[PDB]
């Protein structure tokens, strides 16, 4: 059959196969689960995160004995992004750290970046729920919970994220090799409107931009568009990590000097690339998108695990469902 | 069990030890000893990611010294047939 | 900043008076608990073992009255030296008939909380 | 490049920047001078605010003694500002010498109350 | 001339940007380009000891990032015949 | 005129010469004083007083607009040597950490560890009466401070140091070389019931020490009473900056690996040396004491600043000079 209606099979099965297993299927035998009490100030979760070599927690509220919602790089982000912008002293902007995570929360809701509440699914329910749920929360992870009738309190299992979703596919799916038709012919990533950022570009620019487009990371190009470099949200996190909002000043040429070694790299492919060079490079590397790139490393899009899983979620002739529901939202780097 | 109540104990405090003989609480078994987020970085980068754990310590408390302020508390439970060791940090009072 | 995990919280000194200072932090924090019971007038080890049990304050709050049982143990590492085992199990709600006399488990989920969450609130009367 | 600097930073606008000092010292509860146009237009002077606050040790025992301070905005570079704030001195407006002038005039030497005074210009600024 | 009022002046509010900028503000003069905390002269005894201040600099606050979630400020002042730069640090609220 | 009576008339004219003087006398033209709020949380002070490189800090109550105390390394070994005896939970001590420096003198206070008021001179007092008054209680140190009769603002203009005291007397009293009476035939120093510790010793039995004999350091010693080192209440503060506790757990050996490259070292001096040579030791470096050893560095006695400006301010003969 021709190309397009091979992915098209392809397809049907990994939907088939996303039905039938369960987000607990996700989860190793053993693991591990930090939480968060909402009452922790920022300057203590910040030390935490970066601590623990995470960039994420569940949190807690432990009058209620309920799950709090789940704290991810965007509420720093929006937060500096809001009082960077309505603040004439630079220095200002250091106060956060003495609000608690319960607080740093109010001020989303008050500016309307955090919908109205929590959201989770039961870690026995069928894993597409998992996958449709951070669809239209345009969350990037979605916490596994169970309430327990006895006592009442939710039971956080874990937290699930699309990378760790789309890695337990590729290990799982032989059909990933038949998803041959490439990118050009597809709708799929973002083309035009590009976020990207330039190595003079201050950090706070990058952060306004990381609010505003509600991304995870920005290119980092140069005039003529070839890209050099990225900037995530995570750096943002190490920068302002032990305090030092001034950091905030530097221009992005001179945080990339404060950032550490990481190997892996920044994964680049082709217009002319498909999805089973990708879930290889799942299974083998922590890829958080790839930057569609030219000849000539000239920037031309980028798609990332988001609109990998949707696309692959959504069905027959391509939904269109999909994505629906509140799609700015906290929800959740 | 059943027997729940106050308050402390009369002996233990007033007063008049010396003792009686008092005994000696037992010595420390070595299957406590180890615990499993001890394992430093965390192999494949998973990191999550942990070994087994040794069943007769599941729902036993754990803890760590923070250097921030906060208690540092674990537990390993069993979900369903995998298991799930939390650790919060939270405010004290 | 990130180092070793141990088995309860640590602690030292004298016994007895370890033993005082945790029945004093239990009644603190409003928990009941198991005394110990001579083999004469006299004792045995089994006094460094007291299984307490605590009123739910998010459940009472709410409609309901369910209790956790929390089982404490003194070991001793070295002379001097000692663990206070802290050991969750289970917990009962008002005659959810289904059942365990050995605490109900919190039904057959058997979740970390509220049970460390009491262990925070025993930790802090233990070191106020 | 250097911890310690002159005064206060600021960026953005200098109109609103100034707009913002003084919601500050509003709020601080001190008073001061205002800028007065000079033939329809407003001139580089609107930048020099001279204030006038009441020192709280002072009032907190029936004493009506002010504190003088001087806020000037400067211009480092294009965007970015620096708020100098300055101590003219203190004055119990009830002894000199029998009346005769006033406005700081006389004692020049402690930096307290003015470094309190200005932490509380700091905290109004940050939290605008 | 009526020097001290409470009210924020009108004209500082809501239509604002006519580029009619009311005047610049003054550039910054090279004398508050440099603070003498900064210069922490170490020799190897006195560790209190300071250059001589300028003297139109006398009673000027400087501030310093603390990265702790203090305020620090100086001044520095005569006594007699002798400058006392004082650092406070501070709380917040 | 005999080595004796040389000294007896050297020290009438040092004497002298601090009566004559104002602790003002003793300040550079341009120095730094660092505040601390009472209400900052012993948390902050502890890194504050950590990269200003200081080990106390006058404290300022800031309601009132007065000084509010001196806050040393006393403090914190008063209150965590408190904390050590009477809890059985040993990460209990880290709590410290979250007390207001108020409740930290508060504590110090209940436990009676504290005198009641705020020792101090005015600037321009005889520096003899700044002497005298450091003498009278402890100290070690003495806040200089005035008042603004404008405002009744306390101005602390300074702290001043028994080394300070001790160089400027060094640097301007040429009759200290004058004072050539041997250590030995003197009463000054320490000589016996020393507090020691050995490299085994754990470091929150050095701190009980630090706290029962309050001093400042405790040389260490081997089995035969030799001199390897010391451990200076200092030493304590860097264990437990970054909030560290379980450090005050580590025996001496252990503690002593976690010394910066920055220390001073260890003065030592004979039994059979004298003032004037340790009086030029103060003018051209910092000496916070000396050890008094014999040639095999057998630890004999301690000589500190505040033994030296006890003699040297009381009579020849008033005091622990009394002697032979
Ligand atoms: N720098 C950018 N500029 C414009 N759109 C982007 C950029 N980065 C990501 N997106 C799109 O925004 C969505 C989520 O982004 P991410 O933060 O990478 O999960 C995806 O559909 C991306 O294709
Ligand atoms: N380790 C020590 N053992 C006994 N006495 C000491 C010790 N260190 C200092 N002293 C005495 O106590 C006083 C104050 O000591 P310092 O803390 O060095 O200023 C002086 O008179 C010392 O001789």
């Amino acid at each position: 059959m021709d190309v397009q209606e091979t992915q098209k099979g392809a397809l049907k099965e990994i939907q088939a196969f996303i039905r039938s297993r369960t987000s607990y299927d996700v989860l190793p035998t053993s693991f591990r689960l930090i939480v968060f009490d909402v009452t922790l100030f920022v300057k203590t979760s910040l030390s935490l995160l970066t601590l623990n070599n995470i960039v994420s927690a569940p949190l807690w509220d432990s009058e209620a004995n309920k799950f709090a919602g789940l704290l991810t790089m965007a509420d720093f982000v929006n937060v500096i992004k809001y009082y960077y912008q309505s603040s004439s002293f630079p220095e200002a902007i250091a106060e956060i750290d003495k609000f608690r995570l319960l607080g740093l929360r109010e001020v989303e809701r008050k500016i309307g970046a955090i919908p109205p509440e929590t959201i989770y699914v039961h870690p026995m329910h069928s894993l597409m729920d998992a996958c449709l749920a951070m669809s239209k929360s345009r969350a990037r992870r979605i916490p596994l919970i169970d309430v327990d009738g006895e006592t009442g309190s939710e039971m956080i299992v874990s937290v699930l994220t699309q990378y760790r979703i789309l890695k337990f596919i590729s290990m799982n799916c032989k059909e990933t090799a038949m998803l041959r038709v490439p990118l050009n012919q597809m709708t799929i990533g973002t083309w035009s409107n590009l976020a990207t950022a330039s190595m003079e570009t201050k950090v706070y620019d990058v952060i306004k931009m990381l609010a505003e487009k509600n991304i995870s990371a920005v290119p980092i190009v140069n005039s003529e568009g070839t890209l050099l470099n990225v900037y995530e949200s995570v750096d943002v996190m190490h920068l302002i990590q032990d305090g030092d909002y001034s950091n905030l000043d530097l221009s992005v040429g001179e945080a990339l000097l404060k950032r550490p070694a990481n190997f892996d790299g920044v994964h680049t492919c082709r217009a002319t690339d498909r999805l089973d060079g990708i879930f290889d490079a799942i299974k083998h590397s922590r890829v958080h998108r790839l930057f569609v790139v030219d000849e000539n490393l000239k920037l031309e899009g980028i798609l990332s695990l988001a609109d990998i899983l949707n696309y692959i979620i959504y069905d027959k002739t391509t939904t269109p469902g999909v994505p629906e529901q509140t799609d700015n939202f906290e929800s959740a780097v | 069990s059943e027997q729940y109540s106050t308050e402390i104990p009369a002996f233990l405090t007033s007063n008049t030890l010396q003792e009686l003989k008092l005994p000696k609480p037992p010595s420390l078994p070595p299957h406590l000893e180890k615990c499993i987020l001890n394992s430093n970085t965390a192999y494949k980068e998973d990191q999550s990611v942990l070994p087994n754990p040794n069943h007769v310590l599941l729902n036993h408390l754990a803890a760590a010294n923070t250097q921030l302020g906060v208690l540092a508390l674990s537990a390993t439970t069993r979900y369903h047939r995998k298991y799930v060791t939390t650790a919060m940090f939270k405010n004290f009072d | 900043r990130r180092n070793k995990w141990h088995f309860g919280v640590r602690c030292r000194g004298d016994a007895p008076e370890i033993l005082l200072a945790v029945y004093r932090a239990l009644q603190r924090a409003g928990a009941q608990f198991t005394v110990p019971k001579p083999v004469n007038g006299k004792y045995r080890s089994d006094m460094y073992t007291i299984k307490s049990r605590w009123e739910i304050p998010h459940c009472k709050r709410e409609g309901k009255n369910t209790y956790a049982y929390i089982e404490l143990q003194l070991y001793e590492v070295m002379p001097g030296c000692f663990m206070l085992d802290v050991k969750s199990n289970g917990y009962k709600d008002i005659y959810s008939h289904p059942e365990r006399t050995a605490d109900h488990g919190m039904d057959d989920l058997k979740s970390s909380f509220p049970f460390l969450d009491l262990c925070a609130m025993l930790v802090c009367k233990l070191f106020s």
